[PDB]
């Protein structure tokens, strides 16, 4: 009795006598059964596709008693990706699936447990790579063979770990050297369409399980004609696969055959033939599933019933509109209602938080099997501007008869639709009437020229040339645009949406012409429709308004600015990478960076870890006593005190534009201003770019190093002059001159100044015992000290 | 990031020795600030 | 040479100059003049009321000849809390000050270089309340070597005082810190050991003499210490002068006031809360309602609110100068933006006027009162603005424009009732044309006239309201269409339906829709769901219909606010807590239970949860031991550890998607105790909010628990251990059993031996009730001594009297 | 806050003897919740 669509085994252990009539589970097996009542008085051989649940199901020791003849999890589904999880079971001791073989599709997770290393678990999910548990200290993992007993269960390695089981009670076995990945039997193979295990050597009519779909007690790789592969572990005639209707898992009123396989749906791109599970019929509009909802009436007044649809394609029903508050979001629907591509209805009125329906950019078309009083499969009082962007979106009104009136949108929109969507005369033509539709809003609007584009370092001094009735006022010059693809109805406030930013400046009274100033425009970036508000009535109708069009003041932005992000590095010795950013304010289109670098004085010239062990201070809250005082400090003294205030030459390099670059013949070690100077397209009329960082030129050694040897020369008071040559270039500075000596070693050091070096020709000991000695001297460069000299072997006198 | 003590030297290498609460240890160190705006707090 | 307001030497050492022009700063001291050139080369004794701000001075490393004579700061204004603050100084040494005796009002904030000379110097006597400085971060005591005339090496020398048991000698190693002694005290103190004048504190010029307080303790008029003079105010400095030098002083720094205006008797920039200046003279104030926040006029006289910002800018002030001209065309519910922005106005000397639809009314301005209307446009208006509806709460707020003129005209939104009629409230009837307010095109939309829908029916459920209404029957009822049943959670009188409509109008009535019946036999009944708990839930039901024909002269229609929680009924409690306050009591509490309903009474519902037979038969890394930043993989573990609460826990039993009970009705106070309970026994007690109607629709929806605490005496044995002689060198041990033991005496403990009794054991309670004790075993013949305690559910008892017995080996 | 092995106790006892990234541990433990919603997931 294949059980059917899976299994959801719930409340008590009585819900496992339904296992009975499930020789293969073409689904899930989900075991919350917290009774210690029964534990292995459920024993069920027949279950031989989907992940299986075991947790909270107290009494269960051992499945060994339960699902018994276990072939191989399928795991086709996965809840996450794994299709056996044993996690917090009440009080399961062994695993017990002692005939587990594989996992063809997913993996497991068994981990820590009540009371549950010899399972190869690598064997059957090829590589165990799961969260395989409670104490493996505890486990004692013994089963026939790894214990006293003679070995019983097949044995394997793994990571370095050879071992003999499910269980202590039954054990485990795998396919061997006879078949390996081909399924297995009792030492004999399997057929060539098998996986898992077979009832009897090499039978396509014995195969527990089939490596494909097991069609009508024969393991076929694909599904003979008229019948079609049951996505699990058999194969079903297509009668079968149409007629099922739902069961849980199943849910296609007959399983639409695509994806070469009796599938619930089809793959990407296609559609169910009308009612026709047979086949699929390209779609090229990838659906997530039949959009339709149980209600088939379908509206949308509420932003949250936008969101109800959100997530599919093709609805059985329609898409009434009627959401009144709402600002901006045209975000929302954007995402909400922005993926039904068709319906088998209508999309319908009063609703002003919509400047258009450009949010639907996935509806496709409209088939309209459904339809309402008068066929209006219809806008009245949603004072919307462009429907469907027609533009760059088309749709079409199979069945629906077009209803305009009262929505203050054009009624060229749908004049464009009579042709367009096909809507010729399904409606009359007071249906699309013009009385009240597009009174207010703007359409007509004449398209003004800019009369000057005056642009200075952040000031765009646009200006212009009258409306109907000059009591018209407010110049909107709206702005914003690094691309060109920007409208006017991208969010003009509130009602229509909000993105264009509103500016105002009135028209002054005939002589001085209108001259805003976009003052503090964006540094690096550019539109300036400058529309024209004015007051719309006596005309009324007449009033035609006014739309100036969307130059995007081409004169890269303003000009030249300050770099930022910029990262020189000293790369190599007497280097410096300028590695930088497109900084956040070139100004322009990013030219290229004049690199400026060049005082070194003379100043030096003359001169839980630990167990046991730190301390307590988890009170870094009583840290922050003086440490959120020293805050507090921070006010009165970073608000006020100098906001009153409101020696070698300079080298440049203009490079090309990438952010790296270099700064080679430098100084051995000394550090460098290097400024950025984004110069840009105008840095030439207006100024190179706001100037920095600073780095040290790694140390050439050599320098670093004290260059010669040493001169040990005999003096009085048992003396020794030492001698030594001064570093060519130093390392920045050899600010001292260490000095090494004594008798055996050189045991005791001190260090001359440059100074006092210079003046000596060297340096002199002192006191030393008439016999051998050693000496040496280093260099200690500002970089660091570099190796000692040549050793000096000396020898002092006392007479 | 730049304030504390070192925002004092900081400020000594910007303005180099030339010369509403929320301020310099308000932004450099509150947000983030370059040696630009660091060097906005000297003289000409 | 008496300085002039604050001041702030800036750059260099030679800005300190301005200093030699400065006997009494009536403001502070700003000193970065971090140039290490000059160091005392600065000295102005001269200098003798804020924040003193020495800091980043290289090169100074004293004071003692920079500001000598400083004898106290009055510390009238403070930056923080202080009136003399030098944080971490470039590398001063010794403060200085060598005369600085009282900081009046603040204390002083001096971590550092190598500063020292603080501990010494008493600032308990500068200021009380020491515990406002925090010298505890400067450099080292160890390194402070005080070494100030006598604590160096030398005869006595410094005053010798102490602050909270720090009894020692100054400001600086050549400087000490004199202070007040018996001779005066509170009052000033002078050179020869005398008192100062009656009214001084600080110093005198002359001991005790009116005529020479260097500071004065209130104000130096005119060269004499005045408690508070002919045309004379209070001063805030140290010195006072005449009602002129107020009306003089129009800007100085500290100084801003053009005028300093007078009042509470005092030359002050302005008059303190409460008053506004008289006319534009400094003879003095006003008496009004708060118009003091400040001065609301910007350098710009003229003024508009264009943007949310325009507005902010005004936000926080009374009396502005020039006009509040209105032209927010866009604002996402600004409504509470602008009620805080354009708001605690009081007073505009202009007007306040256009094309706006982002606040769907001016009562955002709650405070503006009056218009001083001194500039005009000529119009001190409204045309092609619409959202806003109604102008100033005329029936909450009247306004007037001491200079006025209206115009209404082009306006949707604005209704012509907010002046046709309220031309009375501001006092306007013939300061314009009739044409200026005229009826073309004003008010074309709004609520107009729009008539009452009464409520047919109110209907009731434990969430829910069926609430209808007469089926409306407009001029053309093709017309009317559909209808909104607006709601929202409002158990006040105090609401509108303008409260919150849609974006411009605000947000707050939640709004939802129901078509009403083409069948004029049918009526209108919406089925609002899940009403809102613990909250009547208002319900005004707007006929949000369609316009034609008419247009403009449809008008409208909107029930009034029934404010419908009778339509809702018990429901589930919520926060109940309990924890046994005493043995046989367990107090329980339940935060106001957030029960669709008005709470009525709490029935408590408890019962001695019955015990099963199971036991009957029975960083500061000073010791870091663990601290991986790598606990990622625990996050693993409870990664399905997790989704299997999302996994089995969702859809396996559907999730609703021995002793008797007791009970008793709190009254309604948040808090009981149930008293009378077992000894020690688990309570499931299930709060039951009883609401209005709970004896009809249920008692609440169903807890929380606690242990009764253990009646001590029933842990512990009844009494003491009898003994028996028993074969094989045995003796048979005895003990009573508790009368209500304390869940239950698990194990009964046993403690037995002769020198000692280390050997201890525990009896079932099974084999105790078969034996009458326990029987030991082996007890090397001669005295001994046994005992039991009785180990309870709750916890071990006690052990009983000495069991002192003896064994024979014959 | 109620989730892990406790609220696995926390359940089973509420829930008498009728005893995916989101769920019922996603707001009993993820937010707060009492003995009555956590019983709600109980049979009869």
């Amino acid at each position: 009795e294949i059980c059917g669509p899976g299994i959801d085994i719930r409340n008590d252990y009585q819900q496992l006598k339904r296992l009975e009539n499930c020789t293969v589970i073409e689904g899930y097996l989900h075991i919350l059964i917290s009774k210690a009542e029964d534990y292995r008085s459920y024993r069920f051989p027949k279950l031989t596709t989907e992940y299986l649940l075991l947790f909270r199901v107290a009494g269960l020791e051992s499945l060994g008693d339960l699902f018994p003849n276990l072939t191989v999890i399928r795991g086709w589904k996965l809840f996450y990706n794994y299709a056996l999880v044993i996690f917090e079971m009440t009080n399961l001791k062994d695993i017990g699936l002692y005939n587990l073989r594989n996992i063809t599709r997913g993996a497991i997770r068994i981990e820590k447990n009540a009371d549950l290393s010899t399972v190869d678990w690598s064997l059957i999910l090829d590589a165990v790579s799961n969260y395989i548990n409670k104490p493996p200290k505890e486990c004692g993992d013994l089963c026939p063979g790894t214990m006293e007993e003679k070995p019983m269960c097949e044995k394997t390695t793994i990571n370095n770990e050879y071992n003999y089981c499910w269980t202590t009670n039954r054990c485990q076995k795998m396919c061997p050297s006879t078949c390996g990945k081909r399924a297995c039997t009792e030492n004999e193979c399997c057929h060539p369409e098998c996986l898992g295990s077979c009832s009897a050597p090499d039978n396509d009519t014995a195969c527990v399980a089939c490596r494909h779909y097991y069609y009508a007690g024969v393991c076929v790789p694909a599904c003979p004609p008229n019948t079609y592969r049951f996505e699990g572990w058999r194969c079903v005639d297509r009668d079968f696969c149409a007629n099922i209707l739902s069961a849980e898992s199943s849910d296609s009123e007959g399983f639409v055959i695509h994806d070469g396989e009796c599938m619930q749906e089809c793959p990407s791109g296609f559609i169910r033939n009308g009612s026709q599970s047979m086949y699929c019929i390209p779609c090229e509009g990838p659906c997530p599933k039949v959009c339709e909802e149980e209600k088939k009436t379908k509206t949308i007044d509420s932003v949250t019933s936008a969101q109800m649809l959100q997530g599919c394609t093709i609805f059985k029903g329609n898409l009434l509109i009627n959401i009144r508050r709402g600002n901006n979001i045209a975000s929302e629907l954007e995402n909400f209602m922005g993926l039904i591509e068709v319906v088998t209805g209508y999309v319908k009125r009063h609703s002003h938080a919509l400047v258009s329906l450009s949010f639907l950019k996935n509806l496709r078309l409209i088939l309209g099997e459904e339809q309402l009083e008068g066929n209006y499969s219809y806008v009245l009082d949603n004072q919307l501007q462009q429907l469907w962007d027609w533009d760059h979106r088309n749709l079409t009104i199979k069945a629906g008869k077009m209803y305009f009136a009262f929505n203050p949108l054009c009624v060229s929109e749908i004049y464009r639709m009579e042709e367009v969507t096909g809507t010729k005369g399904r409606q009359s033509k007071g249906d699309i009437n013009t009385r009240n539709n597009g009174e207010r809003a703007s359409c007509e609007s004449d398209v003004l020229h800019f009369t000057s584009t005056t642009t200075s370092k952040n000031r765009i001094i646009i200006t212009w040339h009258r409306p109907p009735d000059y009591r018209d006022i407010s110049f909107t010059v709206y702005y914003k645009a690094p691309f060109k693809n920007v409208t006017e109805y991208d969010g003009q406030d509130a009602c229509g949406s909000n993105s264009w930013n509103m500016v105002d400046v009135d028209l002054p009274p005939k002589d001085v012409e209108p001259g805003i100033l976009l003052h503090g425009l964006k540094p690096w970036t550019q539109a300036v429709y400058v529309k024209a508000v004015t007051l719309t009535m006596v005309e009324n109708d007449h009033i035609r308004g006014a739309k100036s069009e969307i130059l995007y003041i081409r004169t890269n932005a303003s000009v030249p600015s300050i770099p930022l992000d910029v990262l020189s590095a000293s790369n190599s010795s007497s280097q410096l990478i300028v590695k930088w950013n497109p900084p956040s304010l070139p100004n322009g289109n990013l030219s290229y960076y004049i690199v400026r670098w060049q005082p070194q004085d003379g100043y030096l010239y003359r001169h839980g870890p630990c167990c046991a062990c730190p301390k307590t201070e988890a009170e870094k809250q009583a840290e922050k006593e003086e440490a959120e005082y020293r805050k507090v400090f921070e006010n009165f003294l970073h608000n006020s005190i100098f906001v009153p205030r409101p020696e070698y030459p300079f080298f440049e390099s203009r490079v090309d534009n990438k952010e790296r670059t270099v700064i080679s013949n430098l100084r051995p070690f000394t550090l460098y201003r290097i400024d950025i100077h984004s110069c840009n397209h105008e840095a030439e009329k207006l100024g190179c770019s706001a100037s920095f960082v600073f780095a040290r030129t790694m140390p050439a050694e050599g320098a670093d190093d004290i260059p010669g040897p040493v001169t040990w020369e005999p003096r009085p008071e048992n003396s020794i002059f030492l001698k030594w040559p001064e570093p060519e270039n130093p390392n920045g500075l050899i600010l001292m001159y260490e000095i090494k000596y004594g008798s055996q070693v050189e045991d005791q050091r001190e260090c001359v100044s440059r100074q006092e070096y210079r003046k000596y020709g060297g340096a002199k000991l002192n006191r030393l015992n008439p016999g051998n000695y050693t000496a040496r001297i280093q260099a200690t460069s500002l970089s660091g000290n570099g190796s000692w000299t040549d050793p000096v072997f000396f020898y002092v006198q006392a007479k | 990031t730049l304030c504390g003590a070192e925002l004092v030297d900081a400020l000594q290498f910007v303005c180099g020795d030339r010369g509403p609460q929320t301020g310099i240890v308000d932004e450099c160190c509150f947000r983030s600030c370059d040696l630009r705006r660091l060097e906005m707090y000297c003289a000409p």
